[PDB]
């Protein structure tokens, strides 16, 4: 029931046909309303498998986002778009909650830390690489 | 035309789907994989060219701006010379 | 607690022999004991005396030639 | 900290006091994200450290240039404590499975959408800045 | 992928001409200003001629 | 300057008298900066000068 993090990682193709791997911590926890009711406990336990599910279905959220998102704005900009656009509505368009809630078995979701969003392609690597090339050679 | 409902349902035993995710939609073909890669392939390469655009303008703006304070420096200190050398041309004309 | 080498700095201690340490001017130690659940801290020319539940206060010091998180650990600190 | 089957309670103890266990009691072994740098599982121990200290990490970053870089950050940290006298909160000390490692990795995936926007040479010529702002907390002046 | 690459042209060139104008109206303004220290210039060289 | 174990007691002297320990009484070492040019640790010395 304690927080956590998933070990999870996400290969996604953005709409410039780029696909790129990418890990994700998953903060999450199990939020109880009520301990003393037999019914809720039930239905902690009443999914077949919480994590795969929820691993999942985000995994398809992210793949949902990253579908029309370009290669370059998620490039310069993926942990705001990552997070707000896979669960979470306006709150300020505006960003979304960093909370996210499986009310099946009353499961919560915690904000998604990032830290590697390395392409597929080594050989586009490389292009980055000769990009960031020119990159200092033109400062 | 509205985004359509998240529920689904199958009257005949009581079914009911909720929401599906997704996480790839790899082509069956893989030369088409090959087509789209080297599009991306050119999109970096394209962005390439457009930070280098932009880096273009911006050093040329300024050196723009650079040369033209410059250019201002040289007029004054013509100007300033052109002082000197007045005084110069009186002290030249009393001696001629 | 292999505390033991610290304190000596051969022939073996008398471990029946209670345990005692010259703590140096500028030098600072605390020792925790077990048996009246207290600590108690220590510094400046008086040697420690321990009781037998009471037990040092060991601290890792950064040393080596530069720096280094865990070397020339001691009780004794500056 | 250390749960009584006997009596089932549990019970937490800091400080220079030893533990003396019931017969039904059991340690809260606790898993630590210890190894050169991190790693989920190594150095697992019971003993859960509420002073000060700094941790040990690197951790690599994609630039907007694509010009990806490693860099250790030495994380100092502590426990506050706004009580001791509550076994609840003590509790939620320990509530956390990995609080080490949840914290260097969110504070990777925080440094990595800090960097992902930000410049290389912005970040060459002024990374201390940016990586600590960035990451945590908001506007003080 | 030429749809891609019609648009990052279209948008490149507008973007390059837009910033050309900008430095184009700086170098008339930097003229102004030299125009106007070589009037003074030209103050001081008629005095002295 | 030596430090007595024994009545919990530092003591000072310097200058021409020699000094007499009480047995817990005990020097105080002091390490130098030494070696032909500078050295954190040598010729350690309880004689400062």
């Amino acid at each position: 029931l304690g927080p956590d993090f998933f070990t999870d990682v996400i290969t996604i193709e953005t709409a410039d046909h780029a696909r790129l791997q990418l890990q994700l911590a998953y903060n999450w926890h199990f939020e109880l309303k009520n301990r003393n009711d037999p019914a809720e406990a039930a239905k902690l336990f009443s999914v077949p498998d919480f994590v795969g599910d929820a691993c999942k279905a985000i995994a398809s959220r992210v793949r949902g986002a990253v579908a029309s998102v370009t290669f370059d704005d998620f490039h310069k900009n993926s942990a705001r778009i990552i997070r707000m656009a896979v669960f979470g509505f306006e709150m300020s368009l505006p960003k979304a909650r960093d909370q996210a809630v499986f009310p099946q078995n009353g499961l919560v979701v915690s904000s998604v830390d990032v830290q590697s969003v390395e392409p597929v392609d080594q050989r586009t690597r490389d292009a980055l690489q000769r990009s960031v090339q020119l990159a200092i050679e033109i400062t | 035309l509205p985004k359509a409902r998240d529920q689904a349902v199958f009257p005949q035993n009581g079914l009911v789907v909720s929401s599906v995710d997704v996480q790839s939609v790899e082509p069956v073909d893989q030369r088409t994989r090959d087509a789209l890669q080297r599009s991306v392939q050119l999109a970096i390469e394209i962005t390439t060219n457009s930070q280098e655009a932009a880096a273009k303008h911006e050093a040329q703006r300024l050196e723009q701006e650079a040369r033209g304070r410059l250019e201002r420096q040289k007029i004054l200190d013509q100007s300033e010379a052109e002082k000197a050398r007045k005084e110069l041309l009186e002290l030249e004309a009393m001696s001629m | 607690p292999s505390g033991v080498e610290e304190l000596l700095n051969s022939a073996p201690r008398n471990k029946t022999r209670v345990v005692s340490y010259r703590v140096p001017h500028n030098a600072a130690v605390q020792v925790y004991d077990y048996r009246a659940k207290r600590a108690r801290v220590v510094f400046g020319p008086e040697l420690v005396t321990l009781d037998p539940e009471e037990q040092f206060t060991v601290l890792s010091l950064s040393a080596g030639r530069p720096k280094r998180p865990h070397a020339r650990r001691a009780l004794c600190l500056l | 900290q250390v749960y009584d089957y006997r009596a089932k309670r549990a019970r937490v103890v800091f400080g220079p006091e030893l533990v003396t266990l019931d017969p039904e009691e059991q340690f809260t072994v606790l898993s630590l994200s210890a190894g050169r740098p991190k790693r989920p599982h190594a150095r697992r121990a019971l003993c859960l450290l509420l002073g000060p200290d700094f941790f040990t990490d690197v951790i690599t970053i994609e630039t907007a240039d694509h010009a990806r870089l490693q860099l250790q950050l030495a994380y100092n940290w502590h426990f506050e404590l706004k009580n001791r006298n509550d076994p609840a909160e003590a509790a939620k000390l320990f509530s956390v499975p990995d609080f080490v490692g949840d914290a260097c990795k969110a504070i990777a995936s925080r440094v990595r959408g800090a960097v992902a926007s930000v410049t290389f040479d912005d970040f060459h010529k002024n990374s201390a800045r940016i990586i600590r702002m960035a990451v945590f907390g908001f506007e003080m002046s």
